[PDB]
């Protein structure tokens, strides 16, 4: 490794700030105490979590790029670490969409919100989310290719490993695009109801003359040009390596930049932040 | 009603009244636990 | 007449201003600064539904009582941070409650009017309410225990009362007020207590006799919160008028306000420290404030609260300073 | 000690027009919100006029709406309510009520018969 | 020593029991809806009251009224037995879904003092939250109060004379256009209280309600979801 940096420099700046960014948001949501008031913060702590497990992965292959101090064989160690970055990114994306869910819910249906959102669901929502990150891609396992592109610099992926379309196209229908498509629909029935209030308050009060839809589309645009270059690199098997290395860790990104625009976009949470940078500056 | 009322009360010297509050001020500082910060142990929410 | 006896009463008024050559802050200022007194949550007791409204401190210094407006009446543990007891009540509209000396006995004044009685260590091991002492047609503010058995219970019909539990009936009754009586604090030595109310006034009243000993004018509204002075001959004054105010018997003087320009939200709460140096006032811009007493001077800052502080207590050794607010969170203070 | 008189007021002849003053001690006149209210024979309290803390803001009921004329002057300390064409039913007590909170655009002045901040007042009479 | 052991474990069994009957309670009483009524003598309270008895309780001071309409429960307060000042206990009421107000309509000489009521409430610092739900009481009898004559409103509103109708919904009162001028200003002068200032954080309600009105439980319910939906729009952007 003499001049690995000129490739590995992307993944030391993104993974350093990643897991900054991850721990700021975690100590800022456990200070906080009306925070974990509304339902919604929850599912931030849950995204906390992801995140800070996502930039510990990320750790791991940055040691590997230059140490190799473990069983550094590769031939399923490095593989598995796909694996892992492939249910937690996931997990993240999974996370936006019971989001939506629980703010369709309090649209619809407003005042039984808190009957049918009960906490006890909410935990069943939880635990569905991992179990179903884990369970989608565990066949890679089972030696019918990996859903990952994740740590490319592994050279045993590069040359050995190849995608099934099949197990491809079976993963972005059962999870990906069911994704895009809960939060499309919520945010089509979210912005309608919202835009029609507005115009309606407006006109009585002349006539006496979306914070969590900016997380949503910065993680499905960072995450977009992945998952289109994925289908591509599968349907016709051809590589553009720096693009697919490139937008492989663009789409890991996406978790480092929802703390800080979380950070910017609440100033209930810019409060919290002042509160516990007055104790810890103390 | 009211003149007779605070009218036989005598009103003392405020000087003296100052002097009063200063003293048990300071007498009681001693054992003040807020005025004057405790043992980590000794303080019982530690 | 009585304008020409309020004359005199001025012409007093003004001999006892002769009597105060300078001020407190100026006689004191031979003595040096209290120094900056930070404080930090040292437990956190959470687990109200609705806004606290106030609570009271034991005579243990250990245990404690909050009110809230959701029923709950809820017995904590400062030391260990959990919960004792947590009476259901019959109506949820509560503005106190208080804590006997004996700590057999809550009482639970609301807006109901009725104050309710509720014994603690009964012989079954169940809580339930033991007496409803009703005489009052005006909301209950607030409620001391003068005894085990007496109890001192202010109202919004502008008269306070005097009460014992298993008789059922107001032993002595206090109406010299005109604004609604809405705090009241009681001195050490148990004969004598005092009375602020919403018309810029304290009482303070011999027990016994139950009638207005001294009166006193200062204030300029509402007065929220009263508190005495720890060797019983003066009190301190909380109070709309965004202005605390250090009142005193022997002179019959108002002695020290305490007021700064920026702040200008009503103290809600107010207590004093052990030793009397140390005054605390909560607020309704957030951040309870605590005060040198006899120099006038924000010594510092408490704030940890999302919204009106609506409780503040100080411990009888004087360590442990607990707050509450309409956050539903209960905070242990140093 | 607070401290509320008012001045003026009486008989005047019906058309006439008749000038008075509250004035206020005890506390800063400049930040709390003045009104006027008036007890006929026979009624309950009513609210007359009102007038913010600033002085450039003002409210009037609608009965005297165009007729009468308050005034502030804080440097001064003193408040003013001018009555112009006076009509005979008008006649009662003119009570300078103080409201209770500063800094406050709201009220809860006009009351059943008890106040701490209304003054003693004054009869008028057409 | 063991006791010590023994004690703290009483305590941690004490404390998960009254945690978990409060996590029980935390959910009845976070579905309940509370709804403060506020208003008039000559208003008719009562008689709304009766009206949602048609769809013990404590009677000592304070009357509780109980109803649901579609599965949801209002549980609404009248604050009968207090005395007449409410400068301190309007405090109390913070956290209560909504302010229904209650005006009558007939007589015009109390209608100053409502609107100064609606003023005070409409400003204060505890209560600039709430959304105010409006009733304008027994309708019918403003009509007949109008159409028999000699009774001015000019003389106790003189902007009544120059003022004309924006739009009605027509088929109701169309027996007559000067009662709908009449209560359309009545509507019209609450709304430029409530439209005075603020950020449109909360909002005013207006209905035109009879003596005999049975559904207006539902309209209440109708715009207790368009408060708590608003409330929950402004919660996107607040978190």
């Amino acid at each position: 490794v003499n001049f690995c940096l000129l490739e590995v420099l992307i993944i030391v700046f993104l993974t350093v700030l990643i897991i900054s960014g991850n721990i700021i948001v975690i100590f800022v949501f456990h200070c906080a105490p009306l925070l974990n008031h509304h339902t919604t913060s929850y599912f931030i702590q849950t995204m906390a979590y992801a995140d800070l497990f996502v930039g510990v992965s990320c750790v791991v292959p940055s040691l590997s790029l230059l140490h190799h101090p473990l069983p550094v064989e590769e031939s399923l160690t490095c593989q598995i670490f796909g694996f892992v970055v492939s249910v937690l990114k996931s997990v993240s994306m999974a996370s936006l969409a019971c989001i939506s869910i629980d703010r369709y819910i309090a649209i619809t249906k407003p005042l039984t919100y808190n009957t049918l959102v009960t906490p006890w669901r909410l935990r069943l929502c939880i635990f569905l989310i991992w179990l179903y990150s884990t369970l989608v891609f565990l066949p890679s396992f089972f030696h019918w290719g990996k859903p990952g592109y994740h740590g490319d610099v592994f050279q045993w992926c590069a040359e050995s490993w190849h995608t099934d379309s099949y197990f491809t196209l079976f993963i972005v229908m059962m999870l990906y695009a069911p994704a895009a498509l809960i939060v499309c629909f919520t945010y089509f029935n979210i912005f309608r109801i919202c835009q029609q209030h507005t115009k309606d308050i407006s006109e009585r009060q002349a006539r006496f003359s979306m914070v969590l839809f900016r997380i949503t589309s910065v993680f499905y645009i960072l995450w977009l040009p992945y998952i289109i270059y994925f289908l591509l690199e599968s349907s016709t098997g051809h590589s553009n390596r720096f693009a697919s290395f490139l937008t492989t860790w663009l789409a890991i990104s996406n978790s480092f930049c929802n703390c800080v625009i979380y950070s910017l976009s609440n100033s209930v949470f810019q409060r919290g932040l002042k509160r516990l940078s007055g104790a810890m500056c103390t | 009603e009211q003149l007779k009322m605070e009218a036989n009360i005598d009103r003392i010297k405020v000087s003296k009244a100052a002097a009063d509050l200063m003293a048990y001020c300071e007498a009681h500082a001693k054992e003040d636990p807020l005025l004057t910060p405790v043992p980590a142990s000794e303080n019982p929410f530690r | 007449l009585r304008q020409e006896a309020e004359q005199l009463k001025n012409q007093i008024r003004d001999a006892r201003k002769a009597c105060a050559d300078a001020t407190l802050s100026q006689i004191t200022n031979n003595i040096d600064p209290v120094g900056r007194i930070q404080m930090r949550t040292r437990r956190t007791l959470r687990g109200h539904l609705a806004k606290i409204y106030a609570m009271h401190w034991g005579t243990d210094s250990r245990l404690l009582v909050s009110a809230s407006q959701d029923g709950k009446l809820i017995i904590w543990d400062s030391y260990t941070t959990n919960k004792v007891h947590a009476i259901p009540l019959r109506s949820s509209w509560v503005m106190t409650c208080a804590y006997a000396p004996s700590g057999n006995y809550v009482a639970c004044g609301g807006l109901d009017n009725i104050c309710s009685i509720y014994n603690l260590k009964t012989r079954e091991g169940n809580v339930r309410v033991s007496r409803e002492l009703a005489g009052h047609t005006g909301y209950l503010s607030c409620c001391r225990f003068l005894d085990d058995n007496q109890i001192v219970t202010s109202s919004g019909d502008t008269t306070c009362a005097l009460w014992d539990i298993e008789t059922g009936q107001q032993t002595t009754t206090f109406t010299g007020h005109t604004g609604d009586v809405m705090s009241l604090s009681l001195a050490p030595d148990t004969r004598l207590f005092v009375s602020g109310a919403c018309d810029a006034s304290a009482k303070l009243w011999d027990v016994r006799e139950g009638m207005c000993r001294q009166t006193f004018t200062g204030h300029e509204s509402d007065i929220n919160a009263i508190c005495f002075f720890p060797n019983g001959n003066a009190f301190a004054t909380g109070s709309d008028d965004a202005t605390c105010r250090l009142f005193d018997l022997r002179a019959d003087q108002e002695l020290m306000t305490y007021s700064h320009d920026n702040i200008i939200c009503g103290i809600t709460s107010v207590s004093f420290s052990k030793s009397g140096r140390l005054l605390l006032a909560g607020y309704d811009d957030f951040n309870c404030n605590v005060w040198d007493a006899l120099k006038a001077d924000r010594a510092g800052v408490l704030a940890g609260h999302d919204n009106r502080v609506s409780c503040l207590g100080v411990t009888d050794d004087g360590m442990a300073v607990a707050t509450g607010s309409w956050d539903s969170f209960l905070k242990i203070w140093n | 000690q607070v401290q509320l008189q008012e001045s003026g007021g009486g008989l005047v002849q019906p058309g006439g027009s008749l000038r008075l003053s509250c004035a206020a001690s005890g506390f800063t006149f400049s930040n709390y919100k003045m009104n006027w209210v008036r007890q006929a024979p026979g009624k309950g309290l009513e609210w007359v006029s009102d007038i913010s803390q600033s002085g450039a803001s003002i409210s009037y009921t609608g009965s005297v709406k165009g007729r009468f004329t308050i005034s502030r002057d804080n440097a001064k300390n003193t408040l003013y309510l001018q009555m112009n064409s006076l009509k005979p039913e008008d006649t009662a007590v003119y009570y300078c009520a103080r409201c209770p909170a500063p800094f406050t655009r709201d009220c809860f002045d006009v009351t059943s018969t008890t106040y701490a901040y209304r003054g003693q007042g004054t009869q008028v009479t057409v | 020593t063991e006791d010590q052991r023994n004690e703290e474990k009483a305590q941690r069994e004490a404390n998960k029991k009254i945690e978990k009957q409060l996590q029980k309670d935390k959910q009845v009483y976070r579905a309940t809806h509370r709804l403060l009524l506020l208003g008039a003598d000559n208003s008719g309270k009562s008689t709304i009251v009766k009206q949602m008895r048609i769809l013990s309780g404590g009677t000592s001071g304070i009357f509780e009224t109980k109803f649901q309409v579609d599965k949801v429960n209002f549980h609404m307060f009248d604050v009968g037995g207090q005395r007449d000042e409410r400068r301190k206990w309007i405090q109390c009421f913070n956290d209560v879904t909504a302010i229904i107000f209650v005006v009558d309509s007939s007589d015009y000489n109390r209608l100053q003092e409502a609107l100064n009521l609606f003023k005070s409430i409409w400003n204060n610092r505890w209560l600039r939250t709430i959304s105010v739900i409006l009733f304008l009481n027994k309708q019918d009898l403003l009509a007949e109060k109008v159409l028999a004559g000699k009774s001015k409103i000019e003389d106790y509103f003189p902007e009544f004379a120059r003022y004309t109708t924006p739009e009605d919904a027509t088929p109701e009162p169309g027996e007559d256009p000067r009662v709908t001028r009449a209560k359309y200003f009545i509507r019209d002068e609450f709304l430029r209280i409530s439209t005075a200032s603020g950020d449109g954080r909360h909002y005013c309600y207006p209905h035109f309600t009879c003596a005999v009105d049975t559904e207006n439980a539902r309209r209440i319910f109708n715009d207790c979801r368009d408060s708590v939906l608003a409330r929950y729009l402004d919660e996107i952007n607040l978190l």
